RNA sequence: GGUGACCACGGGUGACGGGGAAUCAGGGUUCGAUUCCGGAGAGGGAGCCUGAGAAACGGCUACCACAUCCAAGGAAGGCAGCAGGCGCGCAAAUUACCCACUCCCGACCCGGGGAGGUAGUGACGAAAAAUAACAAUACAGGACUCUUUCGAGGCCCUGUAAUUGGAAUGAGUCCACUUUAAAUCCUUUAACGAGGAUCCAUUGGAGGGCAAGUCUGGUGCCAGCAGCCGCGGUAAUUCCAGCUCCAAUAGCGUAUAUUAAAGUUGCUGCAGUUAAAAAGCUCGUAGUUGGAUCUUGGGAGCGGGCGUCCCCGCCCUCUCGGCGGGGCCCGAAGCGUUUACUUUGAAAAAAUUAGAGUGUUCAAAGCAGGCCCGAGCCGCCUGGAUACCGCAGCUAGGAAUAAUGGAAUAGGACCGCGGUUCUAUUUUGUUGGUUUUCGGAACUGAGGCCAUGAUUAAGAGGGACGGCCGGGGGCAUUCGUAUUGCGCCGCUAGAGGUGAAAUUCUUGGACCGGCGCAAGACGGACCAGAGCGAAAGCAUUUGCCAAGAAUGUUUUCAUUAAUCAAGAACGAAAGUCGGAGGUUCGAAGACGAUCAGAUACCGUCGUAGUUCCGACCAUAAACGAUGCCGACCGGCGAUGCGGCGGCGUUAUUCCCAUGACCCGCCGGGCAGCUUCCGGGAAACCAAAGUCUUUGGGUUCCGGGGGGAGUAUGGUUGCAAAGCUGAAACUUAAAGGAAUUGACGG
RNA sequence: AGAAGACGGUCGAACUUGACUAUCUAGAGGAAGUAAAAGUCGUAACAAGGUUUCCGUAGGUGAACCUGCGGAAGGAUCAUUA
């Protein structure tokens, strides 16, 4: 069992501290590895300069194909896979533009059926996807 | 249970609620205290004084009929040992096992009981320290044991 | 080896009073096992109960009169002040209406209504129900 | 010398500290660059002048890094001030007006203030609140009513489409006023200003979680959707659209940090047999935790009414008691321990929080405000509370719990009496001589008194003693058959081995039978849900050596205790080193078989090893996959040891013991059966119970599955390896117990 | 009264060198871990999985694995008779 004294509350909290480090969501935000290891270094989003247009295969319950895009972010040069989330905004995207990517949705996890793959692209060419897709405002032709 | 052993044995003597002197009892207060003093002249340990009372003489604690204890008794006219008896014994034990430790080296087991003596030694030395019984540098040393005790 | 005799005096009464006896035998007795048996039966909890006179540390036999629930102590006797009563009180005893936690103070050993009906606090003890 | 496992020193911080912010049962977890207080800095360091105050930078000097002008001889720099640029980025405003307010500076009612105020940008965020209301027609609905369905109206509410159909309004233009330093905005208030009142609400969804379609048209495992389950391969409730519904609403969606959910960090409050998990075992220092016991009972009218309730009052001492000599009194000194604890009081910035008052037109706010004016009201009444402020420090009450002490070689308390050395004042008032035991302080001798002074001996522990008990340990010794080999003797052609064979041994006598010899192993049957040991483990006889549990105890000591980081002892088997020995078996290896292949299972050999001594290694499914100490909570029959009782049988003897049985009791073990103790996911467990009715003490240790007990560092080892021990990345399950079915060479 | 200047002292920037310590990162080659290919080879584990399985240790083998010694049942026996 665990200790009862009336003076044990440094023992108490030096246990406390110890096993603070064995669950994963501790350990990964107080480490630091995690911090140096994510290519957006603890930002919400991310600007970068597509590099090329992929294609992903889904995975084995799933078949179909992934419209990513390869960029390079302009802070730090990392290169990351970003997915493109419509129907023909591939289309809307072109070579070397800077893309606003964002997270998938669960902290740095994959998503869904895509394998790898933990970013979005939110903009392109410093206009919404959203609203391209809407037909809101059109390309900078 | 045991400190040194698995072993939760409830064997104890168990004094009598009657705290009175029994009735016939003709020794009074003085002539067990030069009994005594003759049996620790002899050279007995206060454990072994208050056993042949009470088998042969018939007192069941010297304390009832004294009002003072054996160690007590011995102290005040000034020939208790100077180790403690448990102390002492403890002592000789190791001594013992020490003894046959060195002529017989394959014995695990003796050196397994050896430390446990010795370690019951400290403990037990560490109590008589605090009391002042023993000087506070009194220390137990595995060569010179041998002539301390014995 | 045993450390606190309160403690194991109460889960005697308890483990005998779930198992319906109606006499109870704790054996090392003290001066709060005492106070504590003694307000149990103010407060009508348990019957009689007599302290068995050895030289030693004396035994105690207490009649069970059925209604109790728990009688569990706070090992660790924490201080208890005025201010953080309620917190306690809410936390272990099962209603506002009912169930009682006694507590050792400088007025001697007594229930929480009555520690705090004359203003003191103290270091906490246990509690019944 | 000083500081350190009560964590020193060192390293990291994506660390300025605090007041405070977010979340909100309680406890907590994060966050505080940021307007208030404190600190630090002015590109990085360093050094100085002046001054009360600077190591100042809108002061100077020097160096370093940048950088400006130059006639190239020199000269001049410091926006982490207000604006405003570049760069960096996911990310953050106008090179505006004014000292009108609040204050600051100055010689000072007069000047100055990018402090600060005002305006501009501003969906950071917070408060209020439009996008419509009503009436009469049609058609349903209502407990509708009138005849008892039928039909109507003496009623009510919704809905669809209409020359309805005339009432109310702002959002906009815009006059003036007001506001203000000057404006703006707001509030006032003119004239306009609503029938798709087109003056047009959006953002996300409609399989489930989760409110909303099993609509229609496309696409056809493609496009795509989908946080997770999943949808789509031609009849898509899930994609792309239309339609229609749903949610919130001037706001809604997404990404990320953080909180709750999370009793998935568990102090409250988690777990550890099988899910992840208790160290192989014991000792042991720090740490944590520790049996019982020292004043209770009796009083007074008050008194929770002696109204036996009980406001309650309780029926420490010595010193001037300040109302050299009064009882009419209450002030000076110490505590006949020291703390922890609890209550009270003091002091604890404001702002923020809770919260008192106050109709800001309500609210967020703010600290304001309210009464009358008949016009003299030549002015009256207020508020600007209070609470909390952790820990530490200060103060006064209480003394229950907890710690700590007093008298044990009395070097003890208290009353005095001796004998000893100094000394403020003395007055044996002219000074000087002074007596000053004078007053108290110096040390010491002899007394009385103290009820003279030691709580008890834990169903705590240690130790002693008694008779036993045990495959417990070490050394020596003895015996057993078997196995292998060898020597003779006999008779024989086979023997061995396998599912079947073969490798192999054999007319030299193999196998078999007999008598011997030698060596090295191993201690059968007895042998058990029996014993002992800390575990590993321990089984031929005898002797020696120490050790031990349990039991017995009217012995002794008297808390000496429990668990324990660090450290230490012991640790099967295999493995390593050195020396002996090597019968059997047998990793490696060889061969014969089997097989589709057969580096194997089977067979014949056979090295290391297996045996002993010495030295290492430190691991096992080291298992009960189950920490230790302590208490409590059913029954029953046995078993081992010790002890205590008893009808009898038996051994001898002439009787008791004493052994062997028989029937019980007690204590300590190994277990078993049983039970609705209770627990548990269940299997099951008298513990794995006494757990939301959660707290006996204390160790170790787990946090989804993998990566991985891996990499690296450290350390131990001759080596093999041991101990300590990540991350990146990947994944929606992996697992546990039970049910049904299927299947089983 | 006194300026330039000089010896010495003291704070001491800065430069050169060396050392230590932090992160980041190239690297021939080597050796792992992950995900998808009904790819090849066998069949080690599950039933007595066709040699029960598993643990520690040691050697061996294309690969799973095999074998020796000790252990466990988480076994395929809670049991085998005087
Ligand atoms: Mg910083
Ligand atoms: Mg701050
Ligand atoms: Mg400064
Ligand atoms: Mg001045
Ligand atoms: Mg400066
Ligand atoms: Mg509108
Ligand atoms: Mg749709
Ligand atoms: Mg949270
Ligand atoms: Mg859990
Ligand atoms: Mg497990
Ligand atoms: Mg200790
Ligand atoms: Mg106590
Ligand atoms: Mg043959
Ligand atoms: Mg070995
Ligand atoms: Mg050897
Ligand atoms: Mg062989
Ligand atoms: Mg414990
Ligand atoms: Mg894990
Ligand atoms: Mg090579
Ligand atoms: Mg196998
Ligand atoms: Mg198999």
């Amino acid at each position: 069992g665990k200790c009862r004294g009336l003076r044990t509350a440094r023992k108490l909290r030096s246990h406390r501290r110890d096993q603070k480090w064995h669950d994963k969501q501790y350990k990964k935000a107080h480490l630091g590895t995690a911090l140096k290891a994510n290519p957006f270094g603890g930002a919400s989003h991310a600007k970068g300069i597509v590099l090329e247009k992929v294609g992903v295969e889904a995975k084995q319950p799933n078949s179909a194909i992934r419209k990513c895009v390869r960029v390079q972010l302009i802070k730090n040069g990392k290169k990351i896979t970003a997915f493109v989330p419509n129907d023909g905004c591939l289309n809307f995207i072109e070579e070397n533009d800077e893309v606003l990517v964002a997270g998938f949705g669960r902290k740095g996890h994959a998503v869904g059926d895509i394998p790898g793959v933990r970013f979005k692209v939110v903009k392109v060419a410093n206009v919404s996807l959203l609203a391209l897709y809407k037909g809101k405002k059109e390309r900078p032709r | 249970g045991r400190m040194h052993a698995p072993g939760k044995g409830l064997s104890q003597s168990a004094l009598p609620y009657r705290r009175s002197v029994p009735t016939w009892l003709k020794l009074t207060s003085d002539d067990v205290k030069e009994q005594i003093y003759k049996l620790a002249k002899k050279g007995l340990t206060p454990s072994q004084i208050g056993v042949i009372l009470r088998d042969s003489h018939g007192v069941a604690q010297v304390r009832f009929v004294t009002g003072n204890k054996i160690l007590r008794i011995l102290k005040s006219k000034g020939l208790a040992p100077d180790l403690p008896e448990d102390l002492y014994h403890l002592i000789k034990k190791a001594v013992a096992v020490r003894k046959h430790l060195e002529r017989n080296r394959k014995d695990k087991d003796a050196k397994f009981r050896l430390i446990l003596i010795e370690s019951r030694i400290h403990r037990l030395a560490r109590y008589y320290k605090t009391k002042r019984v023993l000087p506070p540098n009194w220390k137990y040393e595995s060569s010179t044991a041998s002539a301390l005790v014995a | 080896v045993r450390m606190n005799v309160l403690a194991d005096a109460l889960k005697s009464i308890n483990n005998a009073e779930k198992r319906g006896k109606r006499q109870v035998l704790i054996r090392p007795c003290s001066k709060v096992i005492v106070r504590f048996l003694t307000v149990m039966m103010k407060h009508g909890y348990i019957g009689e109960f007599e302290i068995i006179d050895d030289h030693r540390a004396g035994k105690i036999v207490v009649n069970l009169t059925g209604r109790l629930n728990k009688c569990g102590v706070i090992s660790p006797r924490f201080d208890v002040q005025l201010k953080d009563l309620e917190k306690w009180q809410n936390n272990l005893l099962p209603s506002r209406q009912f169930g009682f936690i006694v507590l050792t103070t400088s007025a001697g050993i007594m229930d929480h209504e009555e520690a705090r009906r004359k203003h003191t606090g103290g270091k906490i003890l246990g509690f019944f129900f």
